[PDB]
């Protein structure tokens, strides 16, 4: 039986919020184009952040009341 | 300063000037003396060592 | 009675202007900061060990087993806070009230803060934290600048090569010594003062109104007194660490740097102008005249009136003053990179073009305005 | 609140608000040298307005 | 430098007036013991301050007599060991800073004793990082012995996830969630870092009962004392 | 200019204490003899102005506007007795320098 | 040299407060070129002099009822933390009433200009968050 | 000390006993007209050097923040 | 009313010094009592 950490269910309720997916599509398309650029340095950490700090934010807003 | 543009000032600024150096003299020695500069104690004649 | 008289005559009795603000409440402030530092410091005193291997296991038995031993530091280190945010309110004060005539007073004033600063950089080091070490050694350093006796000054005061147990222990002998060297100087400096009074916030000779201190500027005191301890006390039960480094709670490691390093919130207006300065030396000189231009201050007065009461185009140079003295403690806090740096330039070009040449042009200007010039 | 404070922020403002309004704008010297530079500022402006909409 | 900036997180040791919760304070140091104590260490918190905090004497006695410590010199002079005592601090899980270094493949796992007051915004760095080992995004590549958690400085913490979900049981039956267990470890970390948060919060409200009441008289005094002054009614009347 | 002189003076803000220009003047040496060289009547008006304005400064209050002191009005009595001090101030000075 | 102005839209709201205050404030000026213009070519002045004080009473005023407004609503915006909401500027509006009404040096105008400028102002915020037309193209 | 001070004259000075006065006689009913009073005497002096302080403050860590953004077209 | 108070414990000095020293004796009691309840209220469930 999956113990439920109620972190990950709020963590995708975050991620449908909007910020988050337009950080993210940023996130896909920085990665492509990493990916895409076989031989480069251009990380995704700034787009990465970006996303991690908006979800982390809308986390940090509601996850204390799931905890006992 | 305006006041201390003038001729007896000067005066006696000059007449002053032989005792001034002699202060900065005594001082002079005294430094090179007590922090024992050595640069300018080694070139002493006598107590060179 | 010859021990009484001096009380009556300074204490109880004192001429004191009858329209002085709150402003001049602060000295008095100053006073009781400093006997209550002396006091918590000697609380401190009686279980801290100036060893490098056991002087952040004392603080930290300080903290945790001594009764009320937690209190007692964080009393002494935002008391240390309360001191600079009391010190820099009187510095304002003889700024801005034309204070700075009595000169005497005022040069022994300059001289306790250069005191006060050293007493406070040296309690620094001394819990023997990362930040305290990596502090120490900056500073140190900084005496290197020194163009031929540089090295070895610096060399002295660590005592060896690097600064080590040899410096924490001459740290604590003076950061124990010089605060009661500044108990002397502040008998001298309200002595310079007695023989002149204070100064009124219209800046002129307030002769004609003059009451007694007992019971119109003691319960003045005494309030004051009251406000800044309910300040003190939310400042340690509430928001200990608030003016604190979190970098301190890690011992001190001589192999490590602890990355933002940065001098405490009072120092930071000294800091930006160091580092302003390209140069090593320039840096260390300016960072000097930034607390000595404060000196040469009374020498720049060109005005026929004492305060700046009725004098508003050098209120306006004053707040600008305030201002990017605030921009300074700012910027030190900023680390180094665009365009944190450009303004820290500007700002301490800024800061010494006001005190050296815009407020003596402004005050002969205001002469000229009401006919007197 | 009812009187004072009802009439003089509703009804009566606005009866103001307009008043003071029509002065400025019909106290005019009524001589053509003015009025005729006001049509030179009008073509200024409605030259811009185009221009900057281009 | 740059680096991810942890959210604020509605804690309860944040109130003004709010003392630690105890019960998570005891489920962190259950956390610690079973998990951070084998290699982090805790020079500075001996058992006997868990009495009083979530723990009686005789449970600490208890904690204190589940470990072992070494006890100076035999009457032979032969270095022996010992039942833990409550006077005991918590164990070295390395003797020397070295080992912890050998065996932590050269990261050192720090004192977590201070580790929230040492960090800046810890307790919340604290969660990030126990709960922020994300996988490293295109473009950056981590070396064996290395995650990237965008909290720590430089995204390559030595240290792997601690904190699996239900990595321990907590006695209370909490389910042991990695997030109820970060959130638990967070509290305990910070309770080391300032035992006396609960004392110190009330001496708070006491003091600012008694500056509410000294403070508004002091100032009745003084008007007293100063109205005299400020009633004076100056007045010029020349011989004329 | 004589305008922006009469605003000037509004904002230097001494006149809503009923104070003169020349009740502003620091006390020098020079001001201290042209003070000291004063006919009584006029020194007692210039002691019970300050008194009047530290009084002032103390309740942190101003006078009415119908009692402040117009620029106009205000007269400037110290300046012809104060010129004279740093005549002779400067007189003796020279005669020094010579 | 308009897409200047337009740029203060672009950004998030709340965001670059810098650049919103100085657009704002330059809005107000050429406003209070073209306002003092009418107003001198109209009632005239008596001196030359005269008349370019006018112009910059009227200039700095407008200008400085564009600076509050940009500064206040941007400042509400981050402060509020609310990027897109009509009441920032209702704000930032008021403010630019109580400007004016000081430079007036009128406490009536400013409750005049408080509402009424704010009100101004916070339509234009839903005027942009619901996509409403002004001068509209016929599209019929 | 309290004498020889200074030499004032004709300067009458009347007082009352301060259990004889109230303690706080309007205040609020004139402090409020006269702290407002004060502040609009003092507030173009003061406000507008840190209100540009504010706006450096905020320029400087935007500016910073641009700064530090990278830019995709660097790496091409 | 008070003047009864003043006439008997607050007009002589050293009356007035005995009320405030036995005040503050009790004083203390009542301050602690009523500070803690207040305290621990507010982290009621948390204590211990
Ligand atoms: C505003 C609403 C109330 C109002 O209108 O009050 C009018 C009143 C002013 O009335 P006024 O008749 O125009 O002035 C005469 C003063 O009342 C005469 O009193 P005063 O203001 O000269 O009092 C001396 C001064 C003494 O102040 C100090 O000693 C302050 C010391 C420095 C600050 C603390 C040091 C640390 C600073 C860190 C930064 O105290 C104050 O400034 C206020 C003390 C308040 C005590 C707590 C009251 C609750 O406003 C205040 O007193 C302001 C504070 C209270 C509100
Ligand atoms: C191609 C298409 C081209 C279209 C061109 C449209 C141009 C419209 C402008 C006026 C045209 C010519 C005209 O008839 O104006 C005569 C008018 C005569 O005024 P005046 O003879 O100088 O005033 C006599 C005293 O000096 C008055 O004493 P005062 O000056 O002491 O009173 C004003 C006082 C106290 O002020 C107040 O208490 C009232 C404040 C009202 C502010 C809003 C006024 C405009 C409202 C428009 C809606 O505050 C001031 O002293 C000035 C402070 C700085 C204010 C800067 C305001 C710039 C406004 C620019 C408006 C541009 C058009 C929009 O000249 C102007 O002032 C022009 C601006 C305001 C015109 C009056 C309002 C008409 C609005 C109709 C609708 C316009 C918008 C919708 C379309
Ligand atoms: C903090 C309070 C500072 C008061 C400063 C001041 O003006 O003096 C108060 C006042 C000033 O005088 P007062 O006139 O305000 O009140 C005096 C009251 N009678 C007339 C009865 C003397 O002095 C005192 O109250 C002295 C009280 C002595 C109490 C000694 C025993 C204390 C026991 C504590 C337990
Ligand atoms: C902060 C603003 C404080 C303030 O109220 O500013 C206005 C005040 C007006 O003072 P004034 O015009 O003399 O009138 C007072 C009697 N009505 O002006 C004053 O309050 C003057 C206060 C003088 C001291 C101000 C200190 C401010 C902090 C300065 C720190 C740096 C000091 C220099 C360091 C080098
Ligand atoms: C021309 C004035 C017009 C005033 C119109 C307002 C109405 C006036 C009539 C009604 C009365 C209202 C209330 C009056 C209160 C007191 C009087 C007053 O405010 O006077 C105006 C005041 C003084 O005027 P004055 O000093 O003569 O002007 C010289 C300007 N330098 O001047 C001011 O307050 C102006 C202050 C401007 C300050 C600008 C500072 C800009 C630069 C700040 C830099 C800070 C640091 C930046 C960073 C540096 C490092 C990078
Ligand atoms: C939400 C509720 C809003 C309610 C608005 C109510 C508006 C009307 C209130 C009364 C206005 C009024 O009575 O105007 C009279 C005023 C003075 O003129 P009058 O009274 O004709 O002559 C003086 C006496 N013989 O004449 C004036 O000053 C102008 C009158 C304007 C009338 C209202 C216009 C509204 C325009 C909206 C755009
Ligand atoms: C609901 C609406 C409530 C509005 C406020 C109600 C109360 C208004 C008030 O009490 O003041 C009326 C005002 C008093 O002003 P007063 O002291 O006579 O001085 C005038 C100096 N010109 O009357 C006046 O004389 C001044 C009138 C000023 C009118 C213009 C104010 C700004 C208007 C901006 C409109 C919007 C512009 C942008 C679109
Ligand atoms: C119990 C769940 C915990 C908690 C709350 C933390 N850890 Fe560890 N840790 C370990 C090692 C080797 C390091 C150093 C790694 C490196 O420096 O590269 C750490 C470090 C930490 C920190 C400090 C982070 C910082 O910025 O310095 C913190 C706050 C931390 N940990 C929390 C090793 C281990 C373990 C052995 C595998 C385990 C178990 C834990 N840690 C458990 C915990
Ligand atoms: C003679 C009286 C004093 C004694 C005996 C004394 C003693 C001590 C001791 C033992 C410490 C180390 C304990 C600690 O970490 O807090 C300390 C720290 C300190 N002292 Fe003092 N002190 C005295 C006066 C002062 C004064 C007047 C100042 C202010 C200028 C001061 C500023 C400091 C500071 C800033 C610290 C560091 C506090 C910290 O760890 O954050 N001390 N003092
Ligand atoms: C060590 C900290 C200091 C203490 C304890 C101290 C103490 C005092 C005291 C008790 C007074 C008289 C009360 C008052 O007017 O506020 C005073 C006044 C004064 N102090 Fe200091 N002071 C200190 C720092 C300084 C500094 C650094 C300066 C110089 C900038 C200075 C210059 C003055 C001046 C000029 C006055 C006269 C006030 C006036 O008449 O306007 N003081 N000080
Ligand atoms: C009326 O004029 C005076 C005055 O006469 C005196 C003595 C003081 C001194 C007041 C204090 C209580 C400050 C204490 C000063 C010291 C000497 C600090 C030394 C500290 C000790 C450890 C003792 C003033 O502040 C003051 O102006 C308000």
């Amino acid at each position: 039986e999956e113990l439920v950490d109620p972190l990950t269910t709020v963590r995708e309720h975050c991620e449908q919020l909007e910020k988050c997916v337009k950080a993210r599509e940023r996130l896909e398309l920085c990665d492509n184009r990493v990916s895409s650029r076989s031989q480069t340095e251009e990380d995704c950490t700034e787009e990465l952040f970006d996303f991690l700090h908006a979800r982390d934010h809308c986390v940090a807003h509601k996850l204390f009341k799931n905890l006992k | 300063l305006s006041r201390f543009l003038g001729p007896r000032y000067r005066e006696l600024a000059r007449n002053w000037i032989p005792t001034a150096g002699m202060w900065g003299t005594v001082g002079a020695v005294g430094l090179v003396w007590a922090t024992d500069w050595r640069l300018i104690l080694d070139w002493v004649p006598y107590i060179n060592g | 009675h010859p021990l009484f008289k001096i009380i009556n005559h300074s204490f109880i009795d004192l001429p004191a202007p009858s329209n002085i603000s709150s402003w001049w409440n602060f000295g008095s402030l100053l006073g009781v900061c400093l006997m209550v530092q002396i006091i918590t410091g000697l609380f401190l005193a009686m279980h801290y060990t100036s060893d490098t291997m056991t002087a952040f296991s004392s603080v930290t038995h300080i903290c945790r087993d001594v009764n009320y031993g937690w209190l007692i530091r964080y009393m002494h280190a935002n008391g240390a806070s309360m001191f600079f945010i009391c010190l820099f309110l009187h510095v304002g004060r003889g700024l801005y009230y034309g204070s700075y005539t009595f000169m005497e007073t005022w040069n022994i004033g300059v001289l306790l803060l250069f005191a006060v600063m050293a007493t406070a950089f040296m309690g620094y080091v001394l819990p023997w934290g990362q930040m305290s070490f990596w502090g120490a050694t900056v500073i140190t350093n900084l005496l290197s600048a020194i163009p031929y006796i540089g090295t070895t000054l610096v060399e002295w005061i660590w005592g060896g090569f690097s600064v080590d147990k040899a410096t924490l222990t001459r740290f604590f002998a003076f950061h124990f010594i010089l605060p009661f060297i500044i108990a002397a100087l502040a008998i001298v400096h309200l002595l310079f003062l007695h023989e002149t009074g204070s100064n009124n916030p219209t800046g002129l000779n307030s002769d004609a109104d003059k009451i007694p201190f007992h019971p119109y500027y003691t319960i003045k005191d005494i309030l004051g007194i009251l406000i800044m301890f309910l300040i003190l006390m939310t400042l340690v039960l509430f928001f200990p660490d608030m003016l604190g480094d979190p970098d301190n709670y890690m011992p001190a490691n001589p192999l490590n740097t602890p990355p933002h390093i940065k001098p405490e919130w009072y120092f930071l207006f000294a800091y930006a102008i160091l580092r302003s300065i390209p140069n090593k030396l320039g840096g260390v000189l300016a960072l000097i005249l930034s607390i000595l231009i404060l000196a040469l201050m009374p020498f720049l007065h060109t005005s026929k009136q004492r305060s700046l009461m009725f004098r508003p185009i050098t209120q306006i140079l004053y707040w600008i003053l305030v201002a990017n003295l605030l921009i300074l403690t700012w910027i030190g806090g900023q680390p180094v990179e665009h365009p944190f740096i450009i303004i820290g330039q500007l700002a301490s070009i800024s800061y010494f073009s006001i005190i050296l040449i815009l407020m003596p042009i402004s005050g002969i200007i205001e002469d000229k305005m009401l006919k007197l010039y | 609140l009812d009187l004072i404070w009802l009439e003089k922020t509703i009804p009566k403002s606005t009866s103001t608000l307009h008043t003071n309004m029509t002065t400025l704008t019909t106290n005019q010297k009524g001589l053509i040298k003015l009025y005729f530079m006001s049509f030179l500022i009008n073509i200024i402006l409605i030259i811009i307005l185009y221009s900057i909409n281009l | 430098d740059l680096e991810l900036h942890p959210p604020s997180y509605p804690w309860s040791h944040r109130g003004l007036l709010s003392s630690l919760d105890h019960t998570s304070i005891r489920r962190g140091f259950q956390v610690y013991k079973q998990v951070c104590s084998s290699c982090h260490s805790m020079d500075y918190v001996a058992y006997r301050h868990l009495v009083g905090v979530c723990y009686t004497e005789e449970e600490a006695k208890a904690l204190a007599e589940e470990v072992e410590v070494q006890d100076g010199p035999n009457d032979d002079g032969e270095m022996f060991m010992r039942p833990g005592k409550l006077s005991d601090y918590f164990p070295k899980p390395y003797p020397n800073p070295e080992a912890a270094r050998a065996a932590n493949n050269g990261a050192l796992p720090p004192d977590l004793s201070y580790i929230v007051r040492a960090r800046h915004g810890g307790e919340d760095y604290v969660f990030s990082l126990l709960t922020g080992y994300c996988e490293p995004p295109t473009g950056v590549s981590l070396r064996e012995g290395l995650y990237f958690n965008p909290y720590f400085p430089g995204q390559a913490i030595g240290m792997a996830p601690p904190i699996y979900t239900e990595v321990l049981e907590y006695d209370d039956g909490t389910p042991a969630t990695m997030s109820q267990v970060a959130k638990d470890v967070a509290t305990f970390l910070r309770w080391a870092s300032e035992p006396e948060h609960d004392h110190r919060k009330r001496m708070g409200l006491k003091m600012l009962l008694m500056m509410g009441l000294l403070l508004p008289l002091t100032y009745a005094m003084k008007r007293h004392k100063w109205s005299v002054l400020k009633s004076r009614k100056l007045a010029y009347r020349p011989p004329k | 200019l004589d305008g922006f002189r009469k605003w000037y003076y509004n904002a230097a803000g001494f006149n809503k204490l009923g104070l003169m220009r020349d009740d502003t003047l620091h006390e020098t040496e020079d001001v201290k003899e042209a003070i000291r060289r004063l006919p009584e009547d006029l020194y007692n008006d210039r002691m019970f102005r300050i008194k009047r304005a530290l009084d002032l400064t103390m309740r942190h209050q101003i006078l009415p506007k119908d009692q402040w002191t117009k620029y106009e009005e205000d007269k400037f009595y110290l300046e012809p007795y104060l010129k004279e001090v740093i005549r002779e101030r400067k007189e003796r000075e020279e005669w020094a320098k010579k | 040299v308009k897409r200047f102005f337009e740029s203060y839209h672009e950004v998030p709201d709340g965001t670059q407060c810098h650049r919103k205050t100085y657009i704002t404030t330059a809005l107000g000026g050429i406003c209070g070129i073209i306002g003092s213009a009418y107003s001198v070519s109209l009632n005239p002045a008596d001196s030359t002099l005269e008349a370019v004080a006018r112009v910059g009473r009227y200039t700095f005023t407008a200008a400085a009822i564009g600076a509050m407004f940009g500064l206040t609503t941007c400042v509400s915006a981050q402060v509020r933390e609310k990027p897109d909401d009509p009441l920032n500027y209702f704000i930032g509006g008021c403010a630019g009433g109580l400007t004016l009404g000081a430079r007036t040096h009128s406490y009536g105008t400013a409750a005049m200009g408080c509402v009424y400028m704010g009100t101004a102002a916070a339509l234009f915020k839903i005027g942009k968050l619901e996509g409403w037309e002004l001068f509209p193209t016929p599209k019929v | 000390e309290f004498g020889n001070l200074a030499r004032i004259r004709h300067v009458i000075s009347y007082s009352l006993s301060p259990f004889e006065q109230r303690a706080f006689p309007s205040y609020f009913s004139k402090g409020i007209p006269n702290v407002l009073r004060r502040t609009r005497e003092r507030i173009l002096r003061v406000a507008p050097p840190f209100v540009v302080v504010y706006l450096i403050y905020t320029w400087g860590n935007q500016e910073f923040e641009q700064s530090k953004r990278k830019n995709p077209a660097m790496y091409e | 009313i008070p003047s009864r108070l003043y006439s008997l414990l607050f007009r002589r000095t050293s009356t007035f010094a005995l009320t405030i020293a036995v005040g503050a004796l009790f004083f203390e009691r009542a301050f602690d009592q009523g500070a803690d309840a207040i305290y621990e209220h507010i982290n009621e469930g948390k204590l211990w």
